[PDB]
RNA sequence: AAACUCCAGUUGACACAAAAUAGACUACGAAAGUGGCUUUAACAUAUCUGAACACACAAUAGCUAAGACCCAAACUGGGAUUAGAUACCCCACUAUGCUUAGCCCUAAACCUCAACAGUUAAAUCAACAAAACUGCUCGCCAGAACACUACGAGCCACAGCUUAAAACUCAAA
């Protein structure tokens, strides 16, 4: 399982072919790590 | 615990120290002297062994050293 | 020295009330630890005494808690004897 | 094993940052690594005012690398981001998806 | 000699179609990008199976014994580097009187099987000295002189007789 | 005799205790979380009696924090600005 | 009072020093020790015991070489106090605390509890400390002082460290 969850992971890794394309599109992304905790144990995303 | 134990220590040792403070020179000549006799009481042991064996002097090319001289 | 300044340890007036300001950054900076750090870095603390105080204010704390609790716990029975006489 | 890098770059123009991007995978690829992902935190104000090469630094874009390196790789790695001029700032760990999520019980 | 970077770790060596993926897989589950433990298990599995009798049961002595030379050679390995580095020091001497003791055991037990380790780890087994006593320049100086009397001696007893 | 009791854990031994993070997972690039056990003022990490965490995420809190500091992604002398309006989980008033 | 006034306040740049808060945690390491961040190596042994000397280590202080120098500071000066101050208080500044390569091998180096295994039954048990014991092994001890001494031996140590007596004296310690 682990063997093919890597195998199907591998296809979408950074290449030197696709690095053009995938630097522009992580310029127009943006990701967010951010999230608060609750006095109850909850998560409150942004 | 004994105090006086640990008070005479140190009143011991203090008088101790005081001491040779003070002979620090004569102690350095009578230790000298003491090394200088130590070396001849070796070599006098290297002798008698190479005497005792039969050969009438050192082994060809031995010399003795000087293993207490700082 | 590197940090945007007026945000850290800044309390705003309220109706010109410049005492209550003063007392509430006062509270504030003592709760923080802050008063008692800038207090004992006057002078060097010996790392053997700074053990012997941090052992002895946390035996101290424990102590105190405990005998609070004893005498909460041992404060219900305080109320009017309900067999006077016998 | 599996790293992260948290880069922390100068604030420059969109074609200045594709290019210092497109270098820094360029150089972990050089050093044998297989880059997973990237991915773009966003350009915001530093937490303080950072000085790297002569120069004062109070806003960064913030970026993360994802990928697969040699163990020997990654000290290089940090010394080419000592010498990258638009970076401000570069930090390699191991990634903490790797690191074991134990399970607990509760307050004994 | 070190296992090749290239070979697979020893957990996904034997996982059906390993040979039927593409190369960055190859890499990333290669001992070319993984810590210097897995590489440590390959050398212990390869002793195993060129030594042993069982390359299974890691709880015979000849096991044991593949298993802290292979701890002995990181050490060292370390401490070439590391040269100040006393607690490796220590635990490198700790681990190599373990390892003289459980040969030791295995020369008492089994001698086909010490042969066989002695032989395939490169371990020249020594028996340990009789005394324990500092060799001081005194006694070191007389002992040579008492060397060189007797082939003195010897030398003339030949031209006598 | 079928009255007899029989021997038996607990039935009703109620599930231990959890503090508010158990379970979930402490990254130091979450500066909206470590934010909440900081002081406003100072940005002094607050003590397990005040934050009411657990040994092990009063740890892994900690690390975070000081990594997400000296990182460049943690202010060290305050809390930001921007999370001081998130939920109140320490145990500690001002009355300010 | 001396000292500085190339002084002081804000702002900006800026360490070979030290590592608030967390830590009210009690973890790692054989001990000594270890509390800023990242990464690489990495924490012996599936019987136990086993050394003043063998093999490795050992806080602080100290000795050689080079380097760094913010702060602290034996020593050394100045100011003040005092009957006097060769101390305490104030100012300044060294060796030293730091890095590199070697030494030195000492501590109230103490949990003042030798290592492993086992028991909670007996009168538990001189006292206090820290509940009382058992099996097995190594190390050590046989009145006080002389004595962390003398001599001998060993040592990178030379006013040093380890081991370590006897004579005279006393009825105690
Ligand atoms: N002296 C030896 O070389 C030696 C050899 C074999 C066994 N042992 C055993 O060690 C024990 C201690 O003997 P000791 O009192 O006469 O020595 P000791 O303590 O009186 O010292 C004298 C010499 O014996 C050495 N020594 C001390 N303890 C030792 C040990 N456990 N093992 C080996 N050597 C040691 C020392 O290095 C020293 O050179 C004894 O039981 C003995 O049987 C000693
Ligand atoms: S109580 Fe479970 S992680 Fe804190
Ligand atoms: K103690
Ligand atoms: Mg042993
Ligand atoms: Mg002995
Ligand atoms: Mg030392
Ligand atoms: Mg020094
Ligand atoms: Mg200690
Ligand atoms: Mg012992
Ligand atoms: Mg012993
Ligand atoms: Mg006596
Ligand atoms: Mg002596």
């Amino acid at each position: 399982r682990e063997v093919l969850q890597l195998q199907e992971e591998v296809k979408n890794f950074i290449t030197r072919e696709n690095l053009e394309a995938r630097v522009e599109a992580a310029l127009d992304s943006r990701k967010n790590y951010n999230w608060a905790i609750t006095r109850e144990g909850l998560v409150v995303r942004p | 615990k004994n105090v006086l134990k640990i008070r005479r220590r140190k009143m011991n040792h203090h008088k101790y120290r005081k001491l040779v403070k003070k002979t620090r020179f004569l102690r350095r000549k009578v230790q000298e002297g003491r090394l200088r006799r130590k070396q001849i009481k070796f070599e006098k042991d290297l002798r008698r062994i190479w005497l005792k064996a039969g050969l009438k002097e050192a082994p060809e090319g031995w010399q003795t050293p000087k293993i207490y001289l700082r | 020295a590197k940090h945007l300044k007026f945000i850290a340890r800044t309390v705003m007036v309220q109706e010109g009330n410049v005492e209550s300001a003063y007392r509430t950054l006062n509270r504030i900076l003592t709760m923080d630890g802050l008063i008692e750090d800038i207090k004992h870095r006057r002078y060097y603390e010996k790392p053997c005494r700074r053990r012997q105080r941090e052992s002895y204010e946390r035996c101290r704390r424990i102590y105190n808690m405990e005998m609070a609790r004893k005498i909460n716990f041992l404060m219900r029975k305080n109320r009017a004897d309900p067999w006077q006489g016998c | 094993p599996r790293y992260e890098l948290a880069l922390i770059l100068k604030a420059m123009q969109r074609p200045e940052t594709a290019a210092t991007l497109k270098r820094t995978i360029e150089a972990l690829m050089d050093r044998g690594a297989i880059v997973r992902d990237l991915e773009n935190l966003g350009e915001r104000a530093l937490p303080y005012r950072i000085s790297a090469h002569s120069q004062q630094h109070n806003r960064g874009g913030y970026f993360l690398v994802d990928f697969y390196a040699p163990t020997a790789a990654v000290e290089s790695m940090v010394e080419h981001l000592s010498r990258d001029i638009d970076v401000i700032r570069g930090n390699i760990v191991k990634h903490p998806l790797t690191q074991e999520l134990k399970e607990c019980e509760g307050i004994v | 000699d070190d296992p090749p970077p290239s070979t697979l770790l020893k957990d996904y060596q034997n996982v059906p179609g390993i040979e039927k993926v593409d190369d960055v897989v190859k890499r990333l589950l290669s001992l070319e990008m993984a810590n210097k433990k897995e590489m440590l298990k390959i050398k212990q599995e390869q002793f195993m199976k060129k030594i042993v009798a069982n390359p299974e049961d890691t709880r015979s002595l000849e096991a044991r014994i593949i298993a802290l030379s292979v701890k002995i050679r990181s050490y060292e390995e370390h401490l070439e580097k590391h040269r100040k580095d006393k607690a490796h020091k220590r635990y490198l001497l700790m681990s190599i009187d373990q390892r003289k003791k459980m040969l030791k055991n295995l020369r008492n037990t089994n001698y086909d099987v010490f042969e066989k380790i002695c032989w395939g780890l490169g371990i020249e087994y020594t028996f340990p000295p009789l005394y324990y006593r500092r060799a001081h320049r005194r006694f070191v100086t007389k002992k040579a002189l008492c060397i060189r009397v007797f082939q003195e001696t010897q030398k003339l007893k030949k031209r006598r007789r | 005799n079928e009255d007899l009791p029989i021997s038996m854990e607990n039935p009703y031994k109620e599930p231990l205790k959890k503090c508010i993070l158990c379970g979930k997972h402490v990254d130091y690039k979450n500066v909206q979380l470590l934010s909440q056990f900081v002081s406003p003022f100072t940005g002094c990490i607050y003590g397990r009696h005040i934050t009411g965490l657990c040994g092990k995420k009063q740890k892994e809190i900690t690390k975070a924090i000081k990594r997400a500091q000296i990182m460049g992604f943690m202010p060290v002398t305050y809390k930001d600005p921007a999370y001081l309006k998130d939920p109140k989980v320490c145990n500690i008033r001002y009355r300010e």
